[PDB]
């Protein structure tokens, strides 16, 4: 079962222009947890659906690769967009853009 | 240098080959005042209007203020849609490679010094697949997407040398390649 | 009228196929002297920067170094580039019978006979000989002791046509343990060649574990009994929370060292997690910077920084660790086993010497020569002589060779042209002539009576002894099944299919256009 997806196994970041401050020990804190949340959180929402294999368009960084690798989730990255599509009309399956 | 400036009222001339109003922008048009004479007036006042118009008319253009936070799922966006006629300087880099934090920081520092140019930074391994670690420093300029020049090499590029010489080397563009060196040779 | 370009002209005629010919023949003639036992290699110079040098035997890196102008000649280039990705050898020998079989087609065109018909005799007389080829191949694999000793012999034939033969008795082996240490997996990147200058070729060895080309830390220990490795792909450097948009903005000097304080305690708390393992050996993929290596130092642990992607793989497979990247989770997929993590010198440097591997599945060869120019051929041999080997234990079916296969091949052409009417005939007797043409130069570059030699190997072959070929040491006719000269048939027959499919796109040219150059 596969689980075409094409948003990135990094953490988000919106397309309006931002500046997260942080001003505090407590701050920094809170970011690491919610950067360790935020993959830990991706890959069990990958994993629940009962999913054996992920296809990402726009790759991914290696906190995300050891997380594929040790749920027994193979997955590949930066497949072309027509590849995508291809693969999407090949398996059946649907094109979703969001975990 | 400011001590030329109360040293003696004789400095007649050395190195000028012109000196008249009409090059004197905004910091020294405004410290003679008293010596532009008065039959030539009228001219001075409408080559000021005229002067601070268009760069009333670049207030719309230089505001980009400091770097972004652009990565590879943006990439096509701000390479092919970023505007018309807009420099675009792409950084491809790593965090550890001593040599392209240099040239990060100097980047950075030209952001503010330079606004007109709002140049893009992103991952390299999460901007190009397989970009192999051989070109851990690469930067590349253009407009409308179309690469004109793609430096590439870590020790070649020269990061220790870089500051001014070629920071104009990115900056000056669509004419000689060869352009800014003879200003900052190394030697 | 002319109409194409200034620079753009066109061959229609007998002109275009006089350059294709001349221009196969030519690459022919040159990869010629590269053939059997005896052939004598050579260098090759660049007249550009840097004046490259590199003295080599195979046709294949000489025909892709050299500036071909000729299309044809682009052609055999091409084909032999190919056939060196697909299998690793016979280059030279695919090159070499194609230009054979241009050259019996510029004859037989001389005759006035359409290259169509040259067309469908070459297409009919390789279908035979393949058929015959695959009639004649001999296979192991269920035996252990045959199959081993057939790999010995597959390795000595591939390497006995380089300089290695000068040490040929040691290095077949050598390379056959190196396979043997890849179990079954069809990975060349496990293999780890090394060249360092000084010594002589025979002091190559294969290690019994593995080498790296790296640095141990500053305060690390640098030799360890029962390593238990743990192998990453972490930052260790910096280390920025990836929430790009993150910036410090506060309004005191304590704010900004409270909060570098915070960077480097989280900074101390992943190298705790990462010591949580129960490790005593560490090996990451990117940079570590001087905190990290400070408290790895302190800690009591061995680290290596700046292992590329082909060595921590390396490294992976040769002692049975994963990949670590996120250490939340000690509990899950394991590390590896080593028994000796010795610094080793060769030479004038030092490398980490992994010893008392857990898993053989990669490996290390260290070459050793008195030149540069020595040490890349050994180096590009080696690996034809590996890829020869792995391909065979893929594909454990084998034939004889020192033309023998090519000698019963040619016998199965001639037999179906003599039973074939029309101007066919010639069409095949010409490939069959061609095909009997590589070992006559193989004989020649050994400097023997070629025709005597081939007169020999043919009234055997037509008589029905089918392992009659070349013995070169002394230069007679000599039974391979005995002697021990054999070969991939995966090899072989690539070999022939590659150059016949060339032969026949070539030949069917009638029109050369070339544009205007840039
Ligand atoms: N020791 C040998 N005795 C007889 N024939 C050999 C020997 N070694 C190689 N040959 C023959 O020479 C031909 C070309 O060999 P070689 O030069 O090794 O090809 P390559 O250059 O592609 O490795 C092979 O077809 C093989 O049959
Ligand atoms: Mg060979």
């Amino acid at each position: 079962k596969i689980a075409i997806l094409t948003c990135p196994f990094e953490p988000p970041k919106p397309k309006t222009k931002h500046k997260l401050d942080v001003t505090s020990v407590e701050d920094y804190k809170a970011l690491q947890k919610y950067e360790k949340e935020k993959f830990e959180e991706m890959i069990q929402q990958i994993k629940e659906t009962g999913a054996n294999l992920a296809i990402c368009q726009w790759g991914f960084d290696d906190e995300a690769n050891h997380l594929l690798l040790q749920n027994n989730l193979p997955a590949v990255r930066w497949v072309g967009g027509p590849e995508i599509e291809l693969i999407a009309i090949a398996t059946g399956g649907r094109i979703v853009p969001r975990f | 240098e400011l001590e030329e400036e109360a040293e003696e009222e004789q400095r007649i001339l050395q190195q000028s080959v012109v000196k008249t109003y009409e090059d004197m922008t905004l910091e020294e048009l405004e410290d003679h005042e008293d010596e532009f004479n008065e039959e030539d007036e009228r001219a001075i006042e409408m080559y000021r209007r005229r002067r601070l118009a268009e760069w009333k008319a670049t207030k719309l253009k230089n505001k980009f203020g400091e770097v972004l936070e652009i990565s590879g799922k943006d990439y096509v966006q701000e390479v092919t849609k970023a505007g018309e006629g807009l420099w675009v300087i792409l950084h491809l880099y790593k965090q550890g490679i001593p040599l392209c934090a240099l040239i990060n920081q100097h980047l950075s520092g030209l952001a503010r010094k330079f606004p007109d140019v709002k140049f893009i930074k992103a991952i390299s391994t999460t901007c190009i697949p397989n970009y192999p670690d051989r070109n851990l420093p690469t930067i590349f300029v253009y407009l409308e997407g179309d690469i004109k020049a793609q430096f590439i090499g870590p020790l070649v590029f020269g990061g220790m040398n870089l500051t001014r010489d070629e920071l104009e080397w990115k900056l000056s563009e669509s004419g000689a390649i060869m352009t800014d060196l003879e200003e900052n040779p190394k030697k | 009228v002319n109409i194409f370009k200034a620079g753009a002209d066109e061959e229609r005629a007998e002109t275009a196929r006089l350059t294709s010919f001349i221009g196969a023949i030519a690459i022919g003639d040159l990869v010629k002297s590269t053939l059997g036992p005896k052939g004598m290699d050579k260098i090759l110079l660049s007249s550009g920067r840097d004046a490259s040098l590199m003295v080599t035997n195979d046709g294949a890196t000489i025909l892709k170094n050299i500036g071909v102008d000729n299309p044809a000649a682009k052609v055999l280039v091409d084909m032999s580039r190919v056939q060196d990705d697909e299998v690793g050898d016979g280059t030279t020998s695919v090159t070499v019978l194609a230009a054979e079989l241009l050259r019996e087609a510029e004859s037989l065109i001389a005759k006035k006979i359409h290259p169509q018909t040259i067309i469908a005799g070459w297409r009919e007389a390789t279908k035979a000989a393949r058929e015959a080829l695959l009639s004649s191949a001999v296979d192991h694999g269920s035996d252990e002791v045959k199959f081993r000793q057939d790999l010995m012999n597959i390795a000595g034939t591939t390497l006995s046509s380089k300089l290695l033969t000068h040490h040929k008795d040691h290095f077949t082996k050598l390379a056959v343990e190196a396979v043997l240490r890849l179990k079954g997996s069809g990975n060349l990147e496990a293999i780890h060649i090394i060249k360092k200058l000084g010594g002589s070729l025979a002091d190559s060895y294969l290690d019994e574990g593995f080498l790296l080309d790296k640095k141990i830390g500053v305060n690390q220990p640098k030799r360890i009994e029962n390593a238990k490795i743990l192998i990453a792909n972490t930052g260790m450097d910096t280390d920025k929370i990836k929430i790009f948009g993150s910036r410090v903005r506060v309004d005191s000097t304590a704010k900004v060292a409270e909060i570098e304080h915070a960077e480097k305690e989280k900074m101390k708390e992943k190298v705790e997690r990462i010591l949580k393992h129960g490790i005593n050996c560490f090996i990451n993929r990117q940079l570590i910077y001087n905190y990290p290596e400070q408290l790895f130092g302190a800690a009591g642990v061995m680290a290596i920084e700046h292992a590329d992607f082909a060595g921590v793989e390396r490294l992976a497979l040769v002692t049975g660790g994963e990949i670590a990247s996120t250490f939340d989770h000690p509990e899950l997929v394991k590390l590896g086993s080593c028994k000796l993590i010795e610094e080793v010198m060769i030479g004038e440097d030092k490398l980490i010497h992994f010893s008392g591997v857990a898993l053989g599945e990669a490996c290390t060869i260290v070459l050793r020569g008195a030149t540069q120019q020595i040490l890349d051929e050994a180096e590009r041999s080696l690996h034809d002589a590996l890829c020869v080997l792995a391909q065979t234990v893929k594909d454990s079916r084998t034939v004889y060779g020192g033309g023998c296969s090519e000698m019963l091949m040619a016998h199965a052409v001639t037999q179906l042209a003599n039973r074939t009417p029309g101007k066919e005939a010639v069409a095949m007797e010409s490939y069959a002539k061609a095909l009997r043409m590589l070992p006559t130069i193989i004989a020649d570059n050994a400097g023997y009576d070629s025709a005597d030699l081939v007169a020999q190997l043919r009234a055997a072959h037509s008589e029905g002894n089918t392992t009659a070929g070349l013995d070169m040491r002394e230069g007679t006719i000599g039974d391979m099944a005995i002697l021990g000269i054999t070969e991939s048939f995966q090899v072989k027959r690539q070999v022939l299919l590659s150059a016949a499919e060339a032969a026949e796109v070539i030949l069917r040219v009638d029109n050369i256009i070339k544009a205007a150059p840039r």
